[PDB]
DNA sequence: GCCTTGACCCTCCCCTAAGGGGAGGGTTTAGATTGTGTGCAGTCTGACGCGGCG
RNA sequence: GCAG
DNA sequence: CGCCGCGTCAGACTGCACACAATCTAAACCCTCCCCTTAGGGGAGGGTCAAGGC
């Protein structure tokens, strides 16, 4: 189509963004219903893992003795007072204790779905719900890379048929009777394989703890993890359908922030991040349109990024808000008084001390480019008028070397002991100076004798016999 | 320390190895306490401590514990200067194409992947996909997919194939390619097809692939995955005095890169929808592309000014980049500046330096002597003493400047005499006092000019200022050899007034004992300075052994020439002052003293000339009054007659007999004649208006008018200005060049009225604006010439070559523009030049032809000398000293180590501000000579040439040529070959408005397929009375004889084929259209009569000669020697064939027919013959006629421009630039070598390769030498530092980077950039020591 | 104007520009060519380095 | 003179009780709003190279 | 804006 | 393969003086960490002062 005719990233963004038609009032409701359907689907899948609801039950047991409050674990109930939640946790507890004692296998496979759809009633907070899902995630991910290294324990031995190797591995999972038929195959590969049949043992039996740790076996929670992925990827592509359809809301908001130190695309990217938060935190059951909430989050993200990354030397958000308040107060006083308000009267229009306002006024200036043309000459820039102030003048370098030579003369006009006491007492010809105790430990002498030595040496160097070379280094 | 400089691509591991830590945050500094923030663009932990030996938290503060890393904040304890050296790095969340290798044409990523830049850009801007590998599918590698094609070919082919988009895809492509398999496949696809430009594209890509294989560069390093962060002390954030900060723009660009990178990492951790992550990847790509080169892709990023940000590439590129602002020239200590003022008491070697400037430029020297002499106990005491300006620091200062020269420099330093060393003389003013004779070299007048003083610090620099640059060493110009320290306006007027003669001047005719008696008489008032007297003059001749021998004779002189003789050095003739000395006579006097007696007496002579000219110019009181502009009294009569004539032409135009065109032309010509009559009357009335008495009788002499003495001395002005003072100031031109039909009849002594003054300003502002805008046009040419020739040094003494160019005096038509002596003075002969009587060697083979040898050559009549040139020099990397010839500025052969490239480029480019923006009549006697002699005798007994390259020269009775013209083909010559004529003897006659068909042999007319009606229109006019024919042109005839072309043949009255002499092939006249045939079939025509007739500068010229720019309508040349034939005509572009005698015949052309072809079918041609006519292209001259031919063409075509404006440049200086243009070669046959066919190599490389091949018997490569203009030859050096500091830094640096070049620092720009000695001059010995101690 | 030693520029360590900042004269590109045209290699090398 | 030796003495860093004051960072804001606009610059010509394109 |  | 459009690349050198840029918006909560308040105490680290003996 129009592809290839522009390189501007903002034209490309707008062109690619406009291919998504907006949502109606009932479109947002459908998409939010799909999102919550995905998250309750992953809820009802993880309810198949019973240690999850035991964790939530012992969390309520923590709420029993005020380890937490109720608002931290449950945000509501669909089918907020502590009145209902007591019988709610009784409902989940009664289902758990009736599901515990049953071991069978079609007899014990409806009780789990009863558990899941009694647990569906809980509108969990993101904290606990995230905790359970990433917990079961890391559990089967470690045992799953364990299964994957059981497979690639054959690749170190040989290259092997996996399509013949998948028919064996599943379902026994407590023994090597699936591995016993591998030598009934006896193609060359399955020679090498069996010699590592010992170092697979500690792998192939250790998931046998989880075979009784969750109460389930690995193929059941395998399908549970698969339906977990289906549910969360269902919610993820539904949040994406609500983010992509409100990308013009971001632009309508972000055009109001344009020249405040950020490029247009920086603003709409930060607004996009805020919009993704707004989608994550939207409740359609409040009966409000998506624009009313999403505007709050988009405004937050955009103004926060302007506060953070629009200035070269960054000032905090508290000082950003103080500067904004000062500028608004000042443009009101300028309109009233008909002139610029002096910081003294600006200190009574605001209610801050006057030197605080003076330093706030000193803060706000932005650094000048060192390439600004001076007088718009464009052959003379600001940066070539800036001198290096850290250098020392070569007259001062010549003076320092002359002073070193003079000090060497004067200190050679002393005895070795006094010259050593002075060369250690100050840092002369050394990398460090020393205390009286360190110089005394160098001479196995207590500190006051070193002090006396150094005093008499300073007395000698003060004389008119040795000090006319040195006194010339003190400017009169 | 280091022998070369290597550039290459940067691996991401190499970048992580430069860095001292990752820059994770855009935080520059804290705002309350301005300490640098952690992980920021200014970090004390990454980039080192902000104070000397001090931790940022202050826990470690002294250099006791140095190098320790404070565990509280990890800043090291070391010098803060490490913030100028320690880089950091930004780890990019997604890859990002380097814009220099993506966009700088030709795109290297496009050239590598064989993928067009629009498809690459559509892939990386996330518009299209590209299948990085297909597998067992119908999708090849580089095949781009749009969105929907990828979307469906997903589920048709599953996940078998892999396609991607973005710079991740381009990096996967660049990593997934095998370079040697690709280059070998390119070689086998090269050896298959002979398409020329396809073979050239393949060779471009082959050289790129093998450059990636030779160097360690991997292709995928053209895609950034780690970014380097410049050290913070080079992008400083500094507090200004007012509490405000000033920053570099790189802090903005780095800050933006970091922001978009961190937001990309957040979007990747949030798993944003892919629209958002693609937009952020496009924005990070944009931000890195704006950091590296701002404004190259699309729109520049402007920050906070709506003024674009200065990126990393803009720091190193352009007139404000590092290379030109900071490396090739820099601000310098021990330097001052002041207004220049005269001080004519000085000697030639000294300037006047104010004491107040010398006390400051020499401050460490004075501190040294103040402590050495015990006057100060301490350098601080000495600082206070020179601040108080105590009376002893003035004696110390007189001591420290004593033999210490200073460099004085006036900008523009157009040529090397713009910097000269003078010994200082301390003066009391504030203006530098510049000795007058040097001003002409500096181009200095004292109207506000200022000069800069520099102090040579070391002993070597003091001895170079004494020995190389002192102004008593620079008395000759490096361009022509002529003296450049030469008297001027006041001096020459004083010496001209002194050496003139009045008729009855006081004290005439007396006899004088010598010059001292003349001076006594003149100072007593007893003889005028112009009294013609008889004075006894003792003068010394240089004997043949070298010693001086006296002679004494009463000369007839004036008193003033006698007085002037007292300052003339000894070995000079008296005839050198016994004349009225103008500017040219004094310049020749100084040149004579230099060539006879040498430098040391010439310097004393020049100062004596200045003092005596100043003195006697003062004595004359030569003043300009208004009566000095004498207007001829015949001016009003001349102007009234011209007005009568133009009014007659006007009332004739009312009578309609003349068009407005010829009315205007005749009015202009009868005002131009009036202007010249007025100027002649004015000058004749002015130049001899002194008519004075001798013994009563009146007698006219040259005038003593002040205006005329100033014009005639050469002091100031010319007759062209005296014309406007006293004659009329003539016809003006409008701004568009067309001259106004009525002139300014008034001159500046009268008034210009208001209208004439307005008309005057029309052209005055045009001249001033031309002056203002052509200095930038000339300075750029000079820069291009210096950069094409900067690395040419005289490196040998003799290359032993025997070739050379044949120097002849240049003769344009009927006058010599330059004699042989001016073109061979100072060059070295290449063969024994022998007398016109053969076998008597006049001059041996390898002699420098100094003035003695040129006088010997002029005693004889030698007209051509084969002489050694630099284009013909065997030395690779340099030139030998014998092939160059004489040092123009010293007058001896040139020393080994001289940077003749910079001298040649400055000598060409310094005069560039003085430039802008029919039958044959023999003139005087001589034997007529012709070249390309093919003659026949016409019906009337004349000679008529059967050739088109015949030219008519005139040998003189001594054997030399004195004029040469070029005759058109078949011109009727009234005087035959080898005959004598006199002045005005018209020899060759023709008419330019038509071209004849010359009869081959005498015979009868017949028509070879010249069909009536198919090839002609029959016409009948009454003026001559005869019927005739016109041959049909292309668009006006039938099918048939437009294709089969009409011819006419020779048949006698018997019906037999008559032939041409020597060859019995059928002789035909193949006639093209638009020809007038007024002969009938069966008429008797003698050979030589017509059978049918068919009708028909400045500074940019120098620029587009040295730039080798192809002319718009190039003269087509004959490639191979053969016989012309024709292919498919009437196509819009015809086809021509040349048929050699013993070579492969078919050789085609695409000659467009809208230009008249200037040869005929039956005859032969050879290499270089002009088939068509037009301005010749130097590439064609080089390919067809040779190297020396394009050398002769370029030096003739540049000296043509410089000789209009009276500028004398030598030809060594143009031959040096030509040699540097003929620096590449193109391999045609690869030989037993490593060079590929058709690829362009350095010429010396292929020459030394052939030398070592033929040394071991093997066959060498054959090459065609190429002509590159000075820009394309400056950018095709073997050094990326020279070529990158010249211009187009981005192209040079990207090409050198992907090729992995290595700069061995051989020229002069690379050694000025790194702060080393240049390998030319006094730093030549050091570089030879360096290459004799490292190669062994 | 005259300057022996003085204040030096910040990024690149060369002398500062004008006689208001105690200056230092620009030894431009053309003057470097003028010293390369004589053989003044040592004068040039001290104009560049020291 | 060479040492010791106990007695003083200085500066500097941290501590007191019960919070005050501020800097500098996090977080949510639920009627509903869904495509950037400068009253921009655009105004430099000539040479050269390369690539779509008939 | 200016100086050469 | 020849041509037209488009992009890129240049365009003197020193000096003074002058002088940048100028519009462009949140609030109410909470948290931690740092430094401050009296009237001196407590102690490490490091000098200093008269005395005495070698
Ligand atoms: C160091 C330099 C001397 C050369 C002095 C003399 C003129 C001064 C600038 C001007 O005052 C304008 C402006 C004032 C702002 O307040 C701070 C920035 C500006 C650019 C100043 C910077 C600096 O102070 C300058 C360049
Ligand atoms: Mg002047
Ligand atoms: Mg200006
Ligand atoms: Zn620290
Ligand atoms: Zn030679």
């Amino acid at each position: 189509s129009e592809i290839g005719r522009t390189t501007d990233p903002v034209r490309m963004y707008m062109r690619e963004m406009g291919t998504v038609e907006l949502l109606t009032r009932e479109g947002e409701i459908d998409i939010a219903k799909r999102i919550e359907d995905g998250i309750n689907q992953v809820q009802c899948s993880v309810a198949e893992y019973p240690e999850a609801i035991t964790y939530l039950l012992e969390q309520y047991d923590r709420v029993e003795a005020e380890e937490a409050r109720l608002s931290d674990l449950i945000t509501g109930f669909v089918d907020i007072d502590p009145e209902l939640a007591r019988e709610k946790f009784a409902e989940l507890r009664a289902q758990y204790v009736v599901t515990r004692d049953t071991i069978k296998h079609a007899t014990a496979q409806e009780e789990i779905l009863k558990l899941s759809e009694v647990f569906k009633q809980f509108r969990l907070v993101p904290k606990q719900f995230d905790y359970l899902v990433n917990s079961m995630r890391v559990m089967m991910d470690r045992v799953r890379t364990q299964e994957r290294l059981i497979m690639k324990l054959c690749v170190e031995q040989c290259k092997m048929p996996k399509k013949n190797f998948i028919t064996l591995f599943t379902g026994n999972e407590t023994s090597d009777t699936w591995f016993n038929a591998a030598i009934a195959m006896n193609k060359p590969w399955s020679e090498k394989l069996h010699d590592v049949s010992e170092e697979v043992h500690r792998a192939l039996q250790k998931l046998q703890q989880i075979e009784e740790e969750t109460g389930l076996t690995i193929e059941q929670v395998k399908d549970i993890n698969r339906r977990m992925s289906i549910g969360e990827a269902k919610a993820r592509r539904a949040k994406k359908e609500m983010v992509e359809a409100n990308l013009r809301l971001v632009i309508s908001i972000a055009k109001k922030y344009t020249n405040r130190g950020l490029q247009f695309l920086d603003l709409i990217q930060e607004g996009n991040i805020g919009l993704m938060k707004a989608v994550d935190k939207f409740e359609y059951r409040r009966g409000y349109k998506f624009s009313t909430y999403a505007t709050w989050w988009i405004r937050q993200a955009i103004t926060r990024s302007i506060a953070d990354q629009a200035r070269t030397i960054r000032i905090p958000v508290h000082m950003i808000e103080t500067i904004n308040k000062l500028n608004r107060i000042s443009r009101q006083m300028l309109q009233e008084m008909g002139r610029e308000p002096t910081p003294e009267e600006l200190a009574e229009r605001m209610l801050m001390p006057e030197d605080k306002i003076r330093k706030v006024l000193k803060i706000a200036k932005e650094p000048i480019s060192m390439e600004t043309p001076i007088g718009d000459d464009e052959d003379s820039h600001l940066g070539d008028f800036i001198e290096d102030t850290t250098l020392e003048l070569p007259l001062d370098s010549a003076t320092t070397e002359s002073l070193r030579a003079a000090t060497h003369d004067v200190l050679a006009g002393l005895t070795a002991r006094e010259a050593k006491v002075l060369r250690m007492r100050f840092g002369i010809d050394m990398n460090t100076d020393y205390t009286l105790e360190e110089v005394g430990k160098q001479f196995d002498v207590t500190r006051e004798r070193i002090r006396q030595i150094e005093a008499k040496a300073l007395r000698k160097l003060r004389h008119p016999s040795r000090s006319e070379v040195l006194r010339s280094f003190l400017d009169d | 320390e280091f022998d070369a400089i290597k550039i290459a691509l940067a691996s991401p591991d190499m970048i992580r190895s430069w860095s001292f830590g990752e820059v994770k945050k855009p935080e520059t500094i804290n705002y309350r306490t301005f300490k640098p923030e952690r992980d920021g663009l200014f970090c004390a932990r990454i980039f080192g401590p902000v104070k000397d030996y001090e931790c940022l938290c202050g826990k470690y503060k002294r250099l006791k514990h140095r190098g320790v890393i404070c565990e509280k904040c990890g800043v090291e304890v070391t010098q803060t200067k490490v913030r100028r050296e320690r880089m950091g790095h930004i780890e990019l969340a997604s890859p990002t194409a380097h814009i220099w290798f993506l966009k700088s044409l030709p795109s290297r990523i496009g050239l590598l992947l064989d993928m067009p830049l629009r498809d690459i850009e559509r892939v990386l801007y996330f518009e299209s996909y590209v299948v990085i590998e297909g597998g067992m599918t119908n999708l090849e590698r580089q095949q781009i997919l749009t969105e929907e094609q990828y979307l469906d070919a997903l589920e048709e082919f599953g996940d078998e194939f892999d396609a991607k988009m973005g710079a991740e895809a381009i990096q996967a492509l660049l990593k997934s390619m095998d370079l040697e398999q690709e280059c070998e496949q390119l070689r086998e696809e090269l050896n298959e097809t002979n398409s020329e430009t396809k073979r050239k594209k393949l060779t471009k890509r082959i050289k790129l692939l093998e450059a990636f294989v030779q160097s360690g560069n991997k292709p995928e390093w053209m895609i950034l995955t780690v970014l380097p962060v410049l050290p913070p002390d080079l992008r400083p954030l500094v507090p200004l005095d007012g509490g405000r900060f000033a920053t570099s723009d790189l802090n903005d660009l780095y800050r933006r890169v970091i922001n978009r990178n961190n937001r990309l990492k957040r979007l990747l951790d949030l798993a944003a929808p892919d629209i958002i992550v693609r937009n952020e990847k496009r924005m990070l790509q944009e931000a890195v592309d704006a950091l590296l080169d701002n404004g190259r892709r699309g729109r520049a990023i402007t920050g906070s000014n709506k003024r674009p940000l200065k990126s990393l590439a803009d720091m190193i590129k352009g007139k404000q980049g590092r290379f030109r602002q900071n490396l090739l020239g820099k601000r310098v200590d021990y330097s001052g500046r002041s207004v220049i003022t005269v001080g004519p008491y000085l000697r030639l070697h000294q300037c006047g330096l104010p004491k107040k400037m010398a006390l400051e430029l020499f401050k460490p020297f004075i501190y040294g002597k103040l402590e050495l002499r015990g006057l100060a106990t301490t350098i601080k005491a000495a600082k206070k003493m020179v601040e108080r300006e105590e009376a002893v620091v003035w004696d110390i200062l007189d001591e420290v400047i004593r033999e210490h020269p200073v460099l004085l420099n006036r900008a523009p330093t157009l040529h090397r005499l713009g910097i000269q060393a003078f010994e200082p003389v301390l003066i009391e003013g504030k203006a530098i006092q510049l000795h007058p004779l040097v001003c002409a070299a500096y181009n200095a007048d004292f109207d506000g000019d200022q000069m800069a003083v520099h102090v040579p610090l070391t002993l070597e620099a003091q001895l170079e200022a004494r020995a190389l640059m002192m102004s008593t060493n620079n008395i000759l110009s490096p361009a022509n050899g002529e003296p450049i320290i030469v008297p001027s306006q006041d001096v020459v007027l004083g010496l001209y007034y002194m050496t003139r003669d009045c008729v009855n001047a006081k004290g005439e005719g007396m006899v004088l004992t010598g010059p001292k008696e003349a001076e006594r008489l003149y100072r007593s008032g007893l003889a005028s300075l112009h009294a013609r007297v008889k004075v006894r003059i003792t003068e010394y001749e240089k004997d043949a052994n070298g010693e001086l021998v006296a002679k004494t004779s009463l000369k007839d002189t004036t008193v003033g020439r006698a007085i002037l003789w007292m300052i003339v050095p000894k070995g000079l003739p008296y005839s050198i002052v016994n004349q009225a000395l103008g500017k040219k006579a004094i310049s020749k006097m100084l040149n004579t003293c230099y060539r006879i007696l040498g430098l040391k007496p010439t310097v004393i002579f020049a100062d004596q000339i200045m003092y005596t000219g100043f003195a006697y110019a003062a004595r004359s009181g030569a003043s300009v009054g208004i009566d000095d502009m004498v207007i001829p009294e015949k001016k009003h009569e001349i102007i009234s007659e011209a007005e009568a004539e133009v009014a007659e032409i006007q009332e004739q135009f009312q009578s309609g007999l003349v068009t407005a065109g010829e009315r205007y032309n005749k009015v202009i010509d009868i005002w131009a004649a009036a202007n010249d009559r007025v100027s002649k009357a004015m000058m004749d009335n002015l130049q001899t208006e002194t008519v004075i008495n001798r013994d009563g009788q009146e007698e006219k002499q040259v005038s003593f008018n002040s205006i005329y003495m100033m014009a005639d001395s050469g002091a100031r002005g010319s007759a062209a200005q005296i014309r406007q003072l006293a004659g009329m100031r003539g016809l003006m031109a409008k701004p568009d060049g067309s001259i106004i039909e009525t002139p300014i009849t008034a001159n500046f002594r009268e008034g210009l009225n208001v209208l004439q003054y307005f008309i005057s300003t029309h052209g005055a502002r045009k001249g001033l604006a031309d002056t203002a805008l052509k200095t930038a046009n000339s300075g750029y040419l000079t820069r291009r010439l210096v950069d094409v020739a900067q690395d040419l040094v005289v490196t040998e003494d003799d290359c032993g070559t025997h070739e050379g160019i044949m120097m002849t005096p240049v003769i344009e038509g009927g006058d010599v523009k330059e004699p042989l002596r001016d073109r061979v003075l100072g060059r070295v002969t290449a063969e024994d030049v022998l007398k016109p009587g053969t076998a008597d060697i006049l001059v041996p083979r390898n002699t420098l032809l100094h003035e003695q040898w040129c006088d010997l050559l002029e005693e004889n009549s030698v007209d051509a000398v084969k002489v050694r040139s630099v284009v013909s020099c065997d030395t690779d990397f340099g030139v030998c000293a014998h092939c160059y010839g004489r040092d123009l500025a010293r007058g001896h052969i040139i020393n080994k180590g001289e940077a003749i490239g910079v001298i040649a480029a400055q000598s060409i480019g310094e005069p560039g501000t003085q430039l802008t923006m029919s039958s044959i009549q023999v003139k005087n006697k001589g034997s007529i000579k012709l070249s390309n002699v093919k003659s026949v005798v016409n019906s009337s007994g004349k000679l008529v040439i059967t050739s088109r390259n015949t030219e008519l020269k005139l040998i003189d009775e001594f054997g030399r040529t004195k004029e040469s013209y070029k005759v058109p083909y078949g011109a009727v010559l009234a005087k035959g070959d080898g005959e004598q004529v006199a002045g005005g003897e018209t020899v060759a006659n023709w008419d330019p408005h038509t071209m004849p068909v010359i009869t081959e042999v005498s015979g009868f007319v017949r028509f070879t397929d010249m069909i009536d009606g198919q090839t002609i229109t029959r016409q009948t006019d009454e003026l001559t009375g005869l019927s005739s024919l016109v041959v049909l042109d292309s668009a006006e005839r039938t099918a048939g004889g437009k294709d089969l072309r009409p011819a006419l043949k020779i048949v006698d009255a018997q019906g037999n084929d008559v032939l041409i002499p020597g060859t019995d092939m059928p002789a035909q006249y193949f006639l093209p259209g638009k020809a007038i045939v007024q002969l009938e079939d069966g008429v008797q025509i003698s050979s030589g009569d017509t059978l049918a007739r068919i009708p028909q500068g400045g500074l940019p010229r120098v620029a587009d000669l040295f730039e080798a720019r192809r002319p718009k309508e190039p003269a087509i040349l004959a490639e191979i020697s053969g016989i012309v034939s024709f292919g498919k005509e009437t196509k819009g572009k015809r086809r021509l064939v040349i048929t050699p005698v013993d070579g492969s015949d078919p050789y085609e052309e695409m000659i467009p027919k809208w230009r008249q072809l200037n040869v005929f079918e039956g005859e032969r041609v050879e290499r270089g013959d002009v088939i068509s006519d037009g301005p010749e292209a130097p590439h064609d001259i080089l390919r067809l006629r040779g190297v020396h031919a394009v050398t002769r063409y370029i030096v003739n075509e540049v000296q043509d421009v410089y000789r209009l404006q009276g500028v004398k440049i030598n030809d060594k200086h143009i031959e040096v630039i030509v040699r540097q243009m003929l620096r590449k070669a193109t391999i045609v046959n690869a030989g037993s070598s490593d060079f590929l066919e058709g690829e362009q190599v350095e010429y010396s490389r292929v020459k030394i390769a052939n030398r070592e091949l033929e040394a071991n018997g093997k066959v060498g490569a054959t090459y065609s030498r190429d002509l590159l203009g000075i820009t394309k030859a400056s950018l095709a050096t073997e050094s990326f530092i020279s070529a990158a500091s010249f211009q187009e830094t981005t192209r040079v640096l990207t090409e050198a980077a992907v090729a992995g070049k290595r700069d061995e620092l051989r020229g002069l720009k690379e050694n000025v950039i790194v702060g080393r000695l240049i390998p030319a001059g006094t730093g030549y010995a050091y570089h030879q020591d360096r290459m004799r101690r490292r190669a062994a | 104007h005259a300057r022996s030693t003085g204040s030096y520029s910040l990024v690149t360590q060369q002398p500062l520009g004008g006689k208001a900042q105690f200056g230092g004269q620009r030894f431009g590109e053309m003057e470097v060519w003028a010293l390369e045209a004589y053989g003044a290699a040592y004068t040039l090398q001290e104009m560049l380095t020291v």
